[PDB]
RNA sequence: GGGUAAUGGCCCACCAAGGCGACGACGGGUAGCCGGUCUGAGAGGAUGGCCGGCCACAGGGGCACUGAGACACGGGCCCCACUCC
RNA sequence: AGCCGCGGUAAUACGGAGGGCGCGAGCGUUACCCGCGUAAAGGGCGUGUAGGCGGCCUGGGGCGUCCCAUGUGAAAGACCACGGCUCAACCGUGGGGGAGCGUGGGAUACGCUCAGGCUAGACGGUGGGAGAGGGUGGUGGAAUUCCCGGAGUAGCGGUGAAAUGCGCAGAUACCGGGAGGAACGCCGAUGGCGAAGGCAGCCACCUGGUCCACCCGUGACGCUGAGGCGCGAAAGCGUGGGGAGCAAACCGGAUUAACCCGGGUAGUCCACGCCCUAAACGAUGCGCGCUAGGUCUCUGGGUCUCCUGGGGGCCGAAGCUAAC
RNA sequence: GGCGCCGAGGGUAGGGCCCGUGACUGGGGCGAAGUCGUAACAAGGUAGCUGUACCGGAAGGUGCGGCUGGAUCACCUC
C-alpha cells in the first residue's frame, strides 16, 4: 500500500546531490524498496507467479546495476552494496 | 548494431519508393562515404542539417533520364548497396587482394590506412584497408 | 638426493596444495605426418606402398649392458604361445 | 552401367544379322571421390550467464590488418624458355613466384584497450489511463437434485421407434419454502491483458507488467541468448474430504440381421505435491534496431486536417513462380 | 655371491567392453496379385487433426480439451 511518498526520503537519501533521481545508487535503492515489497507480497500470495516473475525482473536488473557500478567506480558500488545491506 | 548498413539500407528503400532525400544519422566515418558516392554519381549529393539539435546527413537520390517508352519510374542509379566486411565477419583485403567492382561502373568503399578510399584510389596508393561495401 | 641426455623430464623422500577443458578429453575406433598427388581453378574433401625428410615396430611384453656418438639399434637375457631338433 | 521404360505376337539388346561412335591395341563390369523453412526442417514459453557484436566527439599508446627489406622453408615438382633421346611419358639446366614464420621500420581509417565529455536504448522521478494479469477474503441470482405442505393424477419424462425409469406412492410439466454443490447468461466484440497457461457476476485489499505526457535526472549500466529455475488445456498418480453436473470401461433397448437413445456407480472435481507431451500458432529459428508506407472501421493517452502504441480488410514497390 | 626395492607374471574376487552361436520373445520393411473386413457412416451437420486415460486379437473405438476447415435464409450441441 506504500509507495508514494517515502520515494522522496529514499531518493534524498541515496542522491549524490541535491537534485539528483535517478543515479545508479538512487535506481537501485528505490529498486531494492520495491523487491523487499514484492517480497512481502509472494509470501503472502506464493501461488502469484506474475508478479513472482517481475521479482526477477528487478532483482535480475538490481545486479546489473550493481556490477556496473562496479567496473566503472568500485568505490561507491561497495558503500551502497553496504547502506542496502546487500551481502554484508 | 550496424550504423553503415542501416543507412545504405536507407538509402536503398529511398530509391525503390523514388525519394527526393532521406535523413541519416550524422557521422564522421558516413559523411565521408556519402561524399564518395557523390563523386561518382550514385548520389546528387547531401548536407548537414541540424534537427531540434540533433544532427543528421539528409542526402540527394540522384536519378537518370526517363525509360524507353511510355513508363514513369525514372532509371535507377544505384543498382545495388551491400556491403561485405561487417561486424562478426571481419573482411580486410590487401593491396595485391583487392576485389573487384563491378566491372569498374562503380566503387568498392574501402577504409584503408589512408582514409576511405575506394579500389583504385587504394591500388594506385598501393594501400588496402577494410570492405566497408560494394555499391553498383 | 642418485643418475644421465647434463636439469626442462624422469626415479626416491618430505610438506602444502589441487591442476586441466568445453575458445570441448582422460576413454572407444580407424588412419603415420608433411612436401606432394588427383579431382580441380574451389580449395574443400579425400588419399598417400613407390619419391625425399621427419617418427614407431626385433612373434609379443619388459629391463638394461654395449655406448665419445655406434644409447633401449643390432644383439643379448627372462617369461608366455608356438615350430624344429 | 542409372533412370523413364519395353515384351504377352512385336519399334529397339527377349536372340541374331546388316549398321554406328570411340579407338593405336581396345573397350567393359565392379569397388573409392566430387542453402533454407506461410503447409518435410519452431525449441511450450519466459527470466538470465558464458560468448560475440556494440549511437555521437576529441586524443594517445598501439595489437589485428596492410606495405617495404633480409634469410630459410631448397632441390624435387607445377609454370616459362632452351637443350639432349629428340615423337613423348621422360630427364637435365636457368630463372620467376607464393602463402607462412622470425626480426626491424612506417601507417591509422575501422575493430580492439584506455581517459575526459554527449545522449536521440533503458531505468528512475512527477502527473494520468486501459484490461477477465494473479492471489486472497465476502457477497447475489437463474438452473439442477432431494423432502415436507397444497393440488391433481394416468399419463408423462424421451428418438422417427421403443425399451428402460417412474411402482412405499400419487410421479413429470404447476406453486411456495428448506438443505447442498457446481457452474457461473444479456453486455463478451474482427475485443483486451499476461512470460506461457489461463483468466470474463460484481466489490474491496495486497501485488506485477505495460502505454502515454511534460520532459528534470542518472547515464547505453545494451540486445539476443545455451545450462539452470518456474510453469500448460484434458489426462493418470498419493493423502484429507463434501457435494453436484456430466461422463469413456460397465448395463439395456434398438438398429443390425450400433454410438443414436435411457439409467448410471467407480471416476472426473477443490487444495498441496509429483508430473509437465502434441501446443497455441504457423506473425516462432528466437529476436533487436532502422527503414517504405495511403484510405476505411475499431481500441488507449495527450492533442483535436495530429502524433505515439495495437487488431482486421484492400493495395503500391520489392521478395517468393512452384500458397498467386 | 647374498638381501631388499623399483618391475611385471600368474592366481583369486567384483565390474565393464567387443566378437560368434543356441531354446525362445516382440516389432518393422520389402515382393505382388489375392483371403476377410472396413474409420471418414460417401460431407451444413456427419466428420477430421493432435495428445493423454480406459478397453479390444484385430479393424480401432471412445471421452475430455485446444484448433482447422465447411456453410447457407439454418446456432452447434449431448
Amino acid at each position: 500500500p506504500i509507495t508514494k511518498e517515502e520515494k522522496q526520503k529514499v531518493i534524498q537519501e541515496f542522491a549524490r546531490f541535491p537534485g539528483d533521481t535517478g543515479s545508479t545508487e538512487v535506481q537501485v535503492a528505490l529498486l531494492t524498496l520495491r523487491i523487499n515489497r514484492l517480497s512481502e507480497h509472494l509470501k503472502v500470495h506464493k501461488k502469484d507467479h506474475h508478479s513472482h516473475r517481475g521479482l526477477l525482473m528487478m532483482v535480475g536488473q538490481r545486479r546489473r546495476l550493481l556490477r556496473y557500478l562496479q567496473r566503472e567506480d568500485p568505490e561507491r558500488y561497495r558503500e551502497i552494496v553496504e547502506k542496502l545491506g546487500l551481502r554484508g | 548494431t550496424d550504423p553503415i548498413a542501416d543507412m545504405l539500407t536507407r538509402i536503398r528503400n529511398a530509391t525503390r519508393v523514388y525519394k527526393e532525400s532521406t535523413d541519416v544519422p550524422a557521422s564522421r566515418f558516413k559523411e565521408e562515404i556519402l561524399r564518395i558516392l557523390a563523386r561518382e554519381g550514385f548520389i546528387k549529393g547531401y548536407e548537414r542539417v541540424d534537427v531540434d539539435g540533433k544532427p543528421y546527413l539528409r542526402v540527394y537520390l540522384k536519378y537518370g533520364p526517363r525509360r524507353q517508352g511510355p513508363d514513369p519510374r525514372p532509371e535507377q542509379v544505384i543498382h545495388h548497396i551491400r556491403r561485405i566486411s561487417k561486424p562478426g565477419r571481419r573482411v580486410y583485403v590487401g593491396v595485391k587482394e583487392i576485389p573487384r567492382v563491378r566491372r569498374g561502373l562503380g566503387i568498392a568503399i574501402l577504409s584503408t590506412s589512408k582514409g576511405v578510399l575506394t579500389d583504385r584510389e587504394a591500388r594506385k596508393l598501393g594501400v588496402g584497408g577494410e570492405l566497408i561495401c560494394e555499391v553498383w
